[PDB]
């Protein structure tokens, strides 16, 4: 997710395109990448796979993959491109673009630092947990019966418009094993796929009704799209992007489908027999997902109360692959139109990042921090409105907005397992392909609106997703009395100051250097000690990606000149001391294999076994 | 309201609330004393007692202090030998205060307490309403009351009967609980008053909370004596409140244990009772009501009520460079207990059974303040408690798997085997039974008394008083 | 009523300065850098205690004092001050500059009396006054009631006790550090929270202990000379080092202050006295002692010691003037550095592990308004030794469950004695020693001389 | 004494190459030459040069040492007094003494001097080349207390000196002081 998840895969890419050799800043220009034309070929295939019987040691088997995997890219194309004949189109000339570059990134040098015995490491952070947090570490008493405890009570739901069978309500836990975890924090284990589940999570009543497309709401997307072109666009783009659309193509089917593994074609290839024709595709269908993971934050709130139940809204597995080729050329236009000051995480790395904010954060300076997450996106219709007019003034063609357009109002879901049906109106969080862009949108425009012009002059400026950071900016009566006109809990801002309050961004703390003098981005420590205290499925051989991810950031936390620095930093986010030891800590637990087999223990059986 | 000289931030303060729930407590300190809260239960529960019984009558004090019964409204005499090196030191003090206040209080007959004290030094055989220096048995004073406070160098049949024929219907005792000896322990502890006793055998251990040894390299062989092959417990028990140390012996301690219901036989018979009126983590206080006749029949059986953890356990410990063997005993909190019970269904080791026992100990009602976080119990107890858990559940499985038949023995003709028990551990909500003697017709007296106030001693206190 | 101390006002002794002392209320003002302040300051708090509880228009006796720190107060004192110290002539000539220059001014604490008083005794060396003396302790002939000791390790204590209560004295007092170490035979210790280090006379030339000094070499393979040893055990000679000065002292004269609970003075005439501890803070002791004529009790002869902190004591190698030794060191540690420590030494750890967690441990608490951001619960040049004694506690711990013998039986062979590294004495744990308790040889020389000079007496009687 | 920007060195070894007080020329390496003397031998002699600032002055071991005294000595002759000598104020190696003379002679003598040390003291062994010869002597300094207090942890197992280095040039930039502007602050000297 975004920089790194814990498997070490995370959203961006590992390609540095924003670097140079040079001590100043350099303006290049945007060039294209080109993309092999996958072929068909069966007699390969076929003597190959006599081959790969009469021997076969290691790379011999790689070879069938790689051939059989090509023949389902080949036919994938062939297919697809035969459904969409009143849509395709040919390529036009394109319109240049010019982009700036910075200078590479210096690191101070680091140094290893770890303990011996294994068992004293656990030790130390069961010591620490108890010390800060009392009532977390005497949570454990007994073994995992969340399931049994949530059958014993009832179930208590706040629906609407909803039906389901009530004959089908019934909760009796299955087999369930695991291993038994070592660090006494009580992170819970997922949820089972059950009725009462699926009704408890959507508990949500969000049933708000108001003008959908008169008169005013029309005026109100009209001044916001003024605000966000007039205070944080420059004008040099606008005229040339509106005469050139923007249309399905061959070479973005082409590109699109290369791109995708191999896991991920077998399963498209399946669902390619029936093929449906592009108009005939419906865009307000959904399915309902459960199979997900608990978000845990440091605290003591998870031990006294259940937690949600986190649910995923699917789209048509069709409608994401026919028109999933225009993504790229929305950033690359999105980016085009933005101010130098101004910046957006698509299309960038890690290094990219750091190189961009390397000489422009000092201690001293006011950092302000906004999320927009705490805010009910359906009751007004104008949020939705401005997003098309966004689109629209960027150059999409006429007959591919309906489509889009389909799926931005009545929706309904369904639960294949029960038959549960569910009706939404106007939402924005959803499972389709136009979500991280859409809410970066409307994150510029709320800020662009509430602070005016104070957002031209500024010296950096991120936004990705709902979080965003603004440099010297502090809070005044005047943004409140703007944001007021509806309510006052919009959103949340917080006032931070380097080097006495570090500034927080996408799970992460913003340091300046000491040796070199430079900032710098690096992880919490808090979210990623309370993670080890996760139990472990049985049959899960999963434990090697994580060590190779906690070896990477282990490194990063023992540079020298910021060892002091992430110690106030923690202190004055979570008001706790003494984390260099449990820094120490996993350093030795991220040393070797065996090493790792230390937070994990005998394994326990529940609700199975007629013995 | 009443006024106790403890910190203001304590745990003991929900305690004494609890035990004694018709006063109100309210901390005040000014002294930086190492026995606060031994302290501190004696002062509740004698004015509880003052406050039990009618006005307007004698009371006797066994062993006592004449300047802490100075200031009070009711009628106290005072039995004081000179059989303590403590002795002098009160005389005198008791004297100088006298002296110090006779026309600032004319409510507590001071005038009277001042020509009572005279006369007896003038004739050491006078008794007068107030002082004398004779002995619970020697003394000829009539009254009903009695009073005990941390008496423990007294035959408790022999010294109730001579009070019985002198008229004394009620008594009181108080002091600290007789359990842990009359399991015959080797050394014991009460963590919540600082106190800490043990055998004379063992004052040279390594690890209790009594001991003291050196460094020694190590030899293989030494010169002694012919063997002893035994190691038992005897009569002789030192005792550490605080600071403070006293001498005890076992056999007065046991005699203090008195069962339900006894009779006293001899010239004349009575019946007599016993019961416990408060308890907390330690001190007890006792109730003893007497009445003339013969009534009813005797069990002999004693009877003990835990609402705490009582623990008794086996362990190896290096005794003056050599290594044995012998058992110890503790309290255990109520709270603490209760949460060990997920566990103990399992055979555990040592080292899992203590992880547990010190991330459960710092729960604290302040949470993360460290005013009022002085922990649940003491962290030098947790390692000696963690393996008394651990034997406890071994023991309790090997039970399961040699089930019996129901109703019959097993003899394999003669010999029937006997199996290992190396703890013993009462849950709260339980209660504890021995047998004791609860008939007694033996009584014998000295008969002849020898004075011990000396003449130095005698002129410094007409001196004071002058 | 507020008391006024020299010492630091963001310092961490002054919370243990306060539960100390309830009864007072502590407030701090500098005026001196001293290198011995917190010694100072408890002295200072424990005389105003003293003098607090006990009868006015009482005299009290000063044994080895200076007459200049008592001028101001309203009591009445006797000062026996021989001359046998090379502090001794100094304190005089002071005490007279200040007894002069405070004549009119201050109408009160009889200063025109006394003043006249200094002169009387130079006249002639060999007469008692009501407020000076000239000499010893067991020479005097003033009658009082109320003595008091402070700082005094050069006197026998049951010969000084006994020569006192003949005078017909009933209470006494005093004031010094704790005598536990002492008695368990130690080569060197420390007392980390007054900034002192004491060390044995053969350890002058060790290398990492608290008082010690070396030199660089390179190193000689067999050296031969005319010295044989074969022998390192402790002798009667050891040196105190408090801040800067330096102070000789005996081992015998301070083993004799840790008087039993209950003893008796048996001669021409017979007492019988206790020894109570009053106040105790980190290595100071306040003792009172209470005698009374005749014979009463029994005794046991035994002494009992409280420790709220915890008291260690190991064995360490090192190397005194080239050569490689062995001898133990002993040190006191804060009670919540114990506390923390119980769940580690389950496990087995290596020193290097153990010495890691102490400094994670140490430095904490990080108050922003008060003090500065970084403090130190401990002193850091002791956590090396003491991360040692850890390791081998556990070590030894270990092994003893796993030879488990029968319940109430010794095997002989007459046995075998197993080894014996670290002694460790937890917080609220007392020790037990065996000392003697019965006394009845007493020696009085009185082969008493005037230890003056005569230009001392010209400049003295000039000077008032 | 770093704090107070002075140096001081043996005349012997006024031609090395890495200390605060020396001076060399730069040579190619000629091997060779002969004499009659034969060294074999370094040690201090009785003259030391100081330099404070840009000052120079000479000074002698013999006078610098009497200068050391005890707690306690006596002075014997036509007349006789007893004294003392007492430490008042230090800071960081530059210090006050009070000395106290009464006539007479009182107590006794035990011939020991004593220095209570506020921050950290090093005597150490080091290489170096006097007039291109390689030749070992041994050089002393003052560290900060703050500096010795960090480094405790590091000093439990075995360290190379490039990681020492290493580490110690991180301690040294410190940032709570520098008021936004001084950015520097160095807690000692660098060289
Ligand atoms: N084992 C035993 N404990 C005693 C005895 N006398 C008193 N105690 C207890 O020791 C505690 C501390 O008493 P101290 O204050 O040190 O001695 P004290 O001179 O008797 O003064 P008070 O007990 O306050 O009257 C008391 O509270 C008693 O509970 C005794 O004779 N034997
Ligand atoms: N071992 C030992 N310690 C002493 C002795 N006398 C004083 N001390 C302690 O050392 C500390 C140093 O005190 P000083 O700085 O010398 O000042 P002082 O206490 O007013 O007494 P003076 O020596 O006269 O200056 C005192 O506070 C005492 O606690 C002694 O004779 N032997
Ligand atoms: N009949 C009695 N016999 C013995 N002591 C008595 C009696 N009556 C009162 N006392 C008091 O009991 C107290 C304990 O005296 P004891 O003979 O036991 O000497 P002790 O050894 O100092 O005390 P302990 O044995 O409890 O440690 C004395 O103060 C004494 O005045
Ligand atoms: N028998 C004594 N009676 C009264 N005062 C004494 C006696 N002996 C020593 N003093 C006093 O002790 C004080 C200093 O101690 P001391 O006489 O032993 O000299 P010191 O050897 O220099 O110091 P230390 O006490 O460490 O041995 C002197 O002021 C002296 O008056
Ligand atoms: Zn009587
Ligand atoms: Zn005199």
């Amino acid at each position: 997710y975004i920089f790194s998840s814990d498997t070490g895969q995370g959203h961006l890419q590992q390609k540095s395109v924003r670097q140079t050799t040079l001590p100043v800043n350099i303006v290049e220009e945007v060039h294209e990448e080109k993309c092999y034309p996958p072929k068909l070929d069966e007699i390969k295939e076929q003597l190959l796979l006599k081959r790969l019987q009469e021997s076969a040691s290691t790379a011999n088997r790689s070879r069938y993959q790689s051939r059989k995997v090509e023949n389902m890219k080949a036919m994938i194309i062939h297919r697809l491109k035969e459904g969409c004949r009143l849509y395709l189109a040919s390529d036009t000339p394109r319109v240049p673009s010019y982009r700036i570059t910075y200078p590479a990134p210096i690191y101070s040098p680091s140094i290893n630092i770890k303990l011996s015995n294994p068992e004293t490491a656990v030790a130390v952070c069961n010591e620490f947990l108890a010390r800060n947090y009392p009532t977390v570490a005497s949570y454990q008493v007994t073994d995992e019966y969340d399931a049994y405890l949530d059958m014993v009570d009832g179930s208590e739901s706040c629906l609407d418009r909803a039906t389901f069978n009530p004959s089908k309500l019934r909760s009796y836990p299955k087999q369930h094993s695991y291993h038994a975890p070592t660090i006494r924090s009580a992170v819970p284990s997922p949820f089972q796929n059950t009725l009462q589940n699926v009704l408890a999570a959507a508990t949500k009543r969000n049933c708000n009704v108001t003008q959908m497309r008169e008169l005013p709401t029309m005026d109100s997307a009209a001044f916001n799209v003024e605000c966000f072109k007039k205070y944080a666009c420059n004008q040099e783009y606008w005229r040339e992007f509106a005469s050139s659309p923007i249309r399905v193509t061959t070479e973005n089917l082409t590109t699109y489908v290369t791109k995708l593994k191999g896991p991920k074609a077998a399963a498209l290839f399946a669902k390619t027999h029936n093929l449906l024709p592009l108009q005939e595709v419906p865009m307000d269908r959904f399915t309902m997902d459960m199979k997900r993971d608990v978000k845990v934050t440091p605290g003591t709130k998870h031990t006294e109360e259940r937690p949600k139940v986190q649910v995923i809204q699917a789209a048509e597995p069709l409608a994401t692959a026919y028109l999933c080729g225009i993504h790229r050329e929305l950033v690359r236009r999105l980016n085009a139109v933005l101010l130098p000051n101004v910046h957006t995480l698509f299309d960038m790395s890690a290094e990219d990042f750091d190189a961009i904010i390397a000489t422009h954060f000092k201690p001293g300076d006011a950092v302000l921090e906004t999320d927009i997450a705490s805010f009910d996106k359906s009751q007004d219709d104008s949020l939705a409105l401005t997003a098309m007019m966004l689109l629209e003034d960027l150059g999409v063609d006429q007959p591919i907005l309906d489509l889009i357009e389909a799926a931005f109002g009545e929706i309904s879901s369904c639960h294949l397992p029960t038959g549960t049906r569910f009706k939404f109106g106007a939402m924005m969080k959803s499972g389709m392909f136009l979500t991280l862009f859409v809410n970066t949108l409307l994150n510029i425009t709320i800020a662009s609106r509430v602070l005016e012009e104070r957002l031209t002059t500024s010296a950096c400026a991120a936004f990705i997703g709902d979080d965003n950071i603004i440099h010297g900016v502090v809070s005044d009566a005047l943004m409140a009395a703007r944001c007021a006109t509806w309510m006052n809990m919009e959103v949340k801002i917080i006032d931070a100051v380097v080097s006495v309050k570090a500034p927080y961004f996408c799970g992460g703390f913003i340091l300046h250097d000491t040796v070199t003098g430079t900032a710098c981005r690096v992880a919490d420590p808090l979210k990623r000690l309370f993670k080890l205290g996760k139990p472990l499925a049985a049959g899960d051989e999963q434990d090697e990606d994580r060590r190779r991810a906690l070896a990477d950031e282990v490194t990063r936390w023992q540079r020298t000149g910021l060892v002091t620095e992430l110690e106030r930093a923690v202190y004055s986010r979570y008001e706790v001391q003494g984390i260099t030891a449990v820094i120490t800590s996993m350093a030795t637990f991220a040393s070797s294999k065996e090493n790792f087999k230390k937070l994990r223990g005998p394994v326990v059986t529940l609700y199975g076994g007629p013995k | 309201p009443v006024y106790v000289d403890i910190d203001a931030d304590s745990a003991f303060l929900k305690a004494l609330q609890r035990a004694y729930p018709m006063f109100e407590v309210e901390p005040r300190q000014v002294t930086p004393n190492d026995a606060a809260n031994a302290r501190a239960f004696s002062h509740l529960a004698i004015k509880l007692i003052e406050q039990e019984i009618d006005p307007d009558s004698t009371i006797l004090d066994i062993g006592s202090a004449p300047a802490r019964r100075m200031m009070s409204d009711r009628k106290y005499h005072c039995v004081c030998p000179m059989r303590s090196a403590e002795d002098p030191e009160r005389l005198a003090n008791y004297a100088r205060k006298l002296a110090s206040a006779a026309g600032k209080v004319l409510d507590r007959n001071i005038s009277g307490k001042i020509g009572d004290l005279q006369a007896v030094m003038a004739v050491p055989d006078t008794e007068t309403p107030t002082f004398c220096l004779h002995t619970d048995v020697s003394c000829r004073q009539r009254a009903d009351v009695a009073i005990y406070q941390d008496v423990y160098a007294v035959h408790a049949p022999t010294s109730l009967y001579h009070q019985a024929i002198k008229g004394v219907r009620l008594a009181y005792w108080v002091g600290f609980d007789t359990t842990p000896f009359m399991y015959n322990a080797m050394a014991g502890a009460y963590p919540s008053y600082s106190t800490n006793w043990a055998d004379e055998q063992v004052l040279k251990a390594k690890n209790i909370g009594l001991c003291s040894t050196d460094l020694t390299e190590g030899r293989r062989g030494k010169l002694s004596i012919m063997r002893g092959k035994k190691l038992e417990p005897c009569d002789r028990v030192l005792f550490s409140v605080g600071s403070t140390l006293y001498p005890e012996s076992r056999k007065l301690l046991k005699s203090w244990h008195l069962p339900s219901v006894f009779h006293l036989k001899g010239k004349l018979s009575f019946t007599c009772r016993c019961d416990t009126v408060v308890s907390c983590e330690g001190y007890v206080v006792k109730r003893i009501t007497m009445s003339p006749g013969l009534y009813g029949k005797t069990t002999g059986y004693a009877v003990t009520h835990h609402a705490d953890g009582f623990l008794m356990c086996k362990t190896t410990d290096t005794v003056d460079g050599e290594r044995v063997s012998f058992s110890v005993c503790t309290y255990v909190p109520a709270t603490i207990c209760d949460q060990m019970t997920g566990i103990l269904a399992t055979e555990v080791t040592p080292e899992d059974a203590q992880k547990l026992l010190v991330g459960l100990n710092q729960r604290i009602v302040v949470n993360g303040r460290t005013q009022r976080n002085t922990n649940t119990m003491k962290n030098y107890m947790i390692p000696v408690v963690a393996q008394a858990f651990s034997k406890w559940a071994k023991e309790c499985r090997k039970d399961m798997e040699d089930e019996k038949l129901l109703g019959v023995r097993e003899r394999t003709l003669w010999a029937f085997k006997k199996q290992k028990t190396h703890t013993v551990y009462k849950r709260p909500d339980t209660q504890s039974i021995q047998k004791v003697q609860a008939e007694f017709d033996s009584f014998v007296v000295p008969s002849l008394w020898s004075s011990g106030l000396s003449i130095p001693l005698r002129t410094r206190i007409k001196w004071l008083l002058s």
